């Protein structure tokens, strides 16, 4: 009842500091690789009670690239998150002058919360992710390949190289599970390594859709 | 061995490396814990 | 050994593990791949469409030209690999799960 | 470097692989069509066959273009097939299993 | 397209083979000029094979690439390979 | 079944920039069988560096 | 001379593994001046040979007394002196491999020759002295005959 949620707890935190590290993103390798003993040290091992309550979970990362290009990740209390604690989250970033987070529900997020997180997306860039899919790091999977955002000046080559449009590139949905894990929008391609059993290695490359 | 000292001192360098960016996550960290305390 | 842990040992050599492997009769990946103790990353499921939802296109591609490469090989038979991956890309080339119908 | 590859690409110790030439073939060929006797010392140099082989990769173009994007391309392409020739060709295996000139 | 960089094979593909051995050996066939010499070949298709082999055949292969663009091979360019 | 795969994949073809692309000019492959090769010729053979 | 070897052997069994086609055995032999084990498939149909046997097998290159190289063809209308009218089993074969006891550094003591005579497989084993005439894909004759 309470090992279980400071377990989950725990898994929740570790899965964030891959992805944030995979996104980019300055993280310490010590919380990288924190066992659970030492987050009940830093965090507590009684949840339920308050000693940690999610508000304490909150991280704040920064861009390896850009010291000013941060990040938050904000663990709500409700299960069920509602359109006023979005806007309390949003004014929060405002304060601090940060431009994207991820919010980790529990339950799920009501239809007015997501349409706040679709309207205003060009201030303020804010993910919705459920507990239960950040149990897991689905990248670690064997059947998940490497994917690898490119920038722009890379599209622009892999394009002139192969001289095709981006609407003849394999595609991959915004919506879809390792998309939103690295965070991509409309428009970037992702470059997927994966191993063939009969070229050894092989590169195909999906624009995010 | 002259060369197994030359590799063994650039573990060295190394290790020392991952010490300076240990302490720079510190020296990051420092800051973050204000915007923490301010968060909730 | 396709279901064993196959594991490199320390003297270099492959050595398949005989360990215990759980088989349900349905499907929650979602579920189950967050249990403690179960291999979030060897767990899979033969419902392509749940790995669709759980993992991605690319897995799902994968898993799909695993699935098809059991139905074609169970009796023994052997298809060049070339053509269960371009029937697998023609299936995933746009980012869903393009049903042959 | 090339083991380590072919362990992370096959991570069941599978060594059947779909490959173009069956080198061993070409090299009995070459055993039956020169003459080579496998009891007598050789005459072929294993700094001739380093860069005989490495030329011969060089040649073996699936991804044409010198820019680095042709050139990972043309890597990866080509990846199983020029590990398994280096590890046909390899200059020990030339000098006392083949023993060609 | 740059002439002086071509990027398709080197090699006439087999689909290529067919159809410039059918092409010329309709011309033939049409009483176009042989290139080759003869020793007592009637058949169209024999004379186009001969001509091929002998490298030949006077038609240009506009490989289309997906692009738009094209490359203009001869046909004693490429090389023959069956 | 067959029908039905027939016509899913009728019009993918190896270009001549190598590409495997359907009738949209939308790659399906960089390169056929990830390896740009005809299935007639390979075989089957051993990694000897593998076990 | 074109003989690369020869020796008295003595049939010491026929057929361990029992009898495996009808016409043709195979002879577990050894000899006595060498100390050469044989095992040799011979047609028993038209050249019986029963257990404790003691022929002359001569391995040579070619027929002709005189050194003078064989074309591999079959020329029946040939006059001049061949040894095989010396023996009375003769077959024609080739070598196909040569085993060793040999070492990455040290040579063989032992060698193990492989012939084939047209399916009629021999091995003839022992000193690696007595098996220098012996090359892969030569063409060589069998030349046995049996004694009393």
């Amino acid at each position: 009842d309470d090992e279980e949620e400071t377990y989950r707890l725990w898994k929740i935190r570790k899965t964030i500091m891959q992805l944030c590290h995979d996104r980019g993103y300055l993280v310490t390798q010590d919380e990288l690789d924190q066992t659970l003993e030492e987050f009940k040290a830093q965090f507590g091992d009684k949840p339920s009670e308050g000693r940690p309550r999610r508000t304490d979970l909150t991280v704040l990362v920064a861009h390896n690239d850009d010291p000013t290009d941060q990040m938050f990740v904000f663990f709500p209390e409700e299960p069920k998150v509602g359109i006023k604690t979005i806007k309390v989250y949003c004014q929060r970033m405002q304060e601090e002058n940060i431009t994207r987070a991820l919010i980790v529900v529990q339950q799920g997020m009501t239809p007015s919360a997501k349409q706040s997180l679709v309207d205003m997306a060009p201030k303020y860039i804010l993910e919705q992710f459920l507990q239960q899919e950040l149990l897991i790091n689905i990248t670690e999977h064997e059947l998940v390949p490497e994917h690898v955002v490119m920038t722009k000046e890379e599209v622009t080559e892999l394009l002139a190289r192969y001289k095709l449009r981006e609407n003849q590139l394999p595609r991959i949905q915004a919506g879809d599970p390792v998309a939103r894990y690295f965070g991509i929008k409309r428009g970037q391609v992702v470059k997927i390594i994966r191993p063939s059993e009969t070229a050894g290695r092989y590169i195909t490359y999906r624009l995010v859709q | 061995r002259q060369k197994l000292l030359k590799e063994q001192e650039e573990k060295r360098l190394r290790e020392k490396e991952e010490q300076k960016k240990l302490l720079e996550q510190r020296a990051q960290y420092v800051e973050k814990t204000k915007n923490i305390l301010m968060f909730t | 050994d396709n279901k064993k842990k196959i594991i490199i040992t320390e003297d270099g050599e492959f050595k398949a593990l005989q360990e215990w492997i759980l088989e349900t009769d349905g499907v929650s990946l979602m579920r189950v791949l967050s249990e403690k103790d179960v291999d979030p990353v060897r767990t899979t499921s033969n419902d392509i469409v749940e790995i669709f939802t759980v993992l991605g296109i690319e897995a799902v591609r994968k898993a799909l030209e695993r699935e098809l490469y059991h139905v074609i090989s169970f009796d023994g038979s052997y298809v060049n690999y070339r053509h269960l991956a371009l029937l697998c890309d023609t299936m995933t080339c746009r980012g869903h799960l393009m049903a042959i119908t | 470097e090339d083991r380590e590859v072919l362990r992370v690409i096959f991570p069941t110790g599978d060594s059947k692989v779909v490959l173009p030439c069956n080198l061993l073939r070409m090299i009995w060929n070459a055993q039956k069509i020169f003459h080579i006797n496998p009891r007598l010392p050789s005459d072929l140099h294993p700094i001739k066959v380093v860069e005989g082989v490495k030329e011969l990769s060089k040649k073996l173009v699936i991804v044409n273009g010198d820019d680095p994007l042709s050139r990972q391309a043309q890597e990866n392409a080509t990846l199983l097939f020029n590990i398994h020739l280096r590890s046909t060709l390899c200059s020990r295996r030339m000098a006392e299993e083949f023993r060609l000139s | 397209q740059a002439n002086q960089k071509r990027i398709t094979t080197p090699y006439m593909t087999k689909y290529e083979r067919a159809r410039v051995l059918g092409t010329r050996a309709l011309q033939i066939a049409m009483c176009a000029p042989v290139m080759v010499e003869l020793e007592g070949e009637t058949d169209p298709l024999l004379i186009a094979m001969k001509e091929l082999k002998a490298r030949k055949i006077p038609i240009i292969i506009r490989r289309y690439l997906p692009d738009g663009s094209y490359e203009d091979w001869g046909v004693d360019e490429l090389i023959i390979s069956d | 079944i067959q029908r039905r795969l027939i016509k899913s994949m009728e019009s993918v073809m190896v270009k001549y920039d190598a590409t495997v692309r359907n009738s949209i000019n939308q790659v399906v492959q960089l390169r056929y069988g990830e390896d740009g090769l005809a299935g007639e010729s390979v075989e089957f053979q051993n990694l000897a560096t593998l076990k | 001379a074109g003989i690369l070897f020869e020796d008295i052997f003595d049939v010491k069994d026929i057929d361990p593994e029992g009898k495996k086609f009808d016409r043709v055995s195979r002879l577990h032999c050894e000899s006595e001046s060498f100390k050469m084990d044989l095992i040799l498939d011979v047609n028993i149909q038209i050249y019986p040979v029963d257990l404790g046997d003691k022929f002359r097998l001569v391995i040579a290159s070619t027929l002709y007394e005189d050194g003078t190289l064989d074309d591999g063809e079959y020329n029946p209308t040939d006059d001049r002196p061949s040894r095989a009218d010396q023996f009375e089993y003769v077959m024609y074969g080739k070598v196909y491999r040569i085993e060793g006891d040999e070492t990455s550094t040290e040579a063989a003591t032992r060698l193990s020759a492989y012939v084939s005579y047209g399916g009629l497989l021999m091995r003839l084993q022992g000193d690696a002295n007595n098996l220098h005439g012996f090359e892969v894909d030569s063409r060589v004759y069998l030349l046995m005959k049996k004694l009393a």
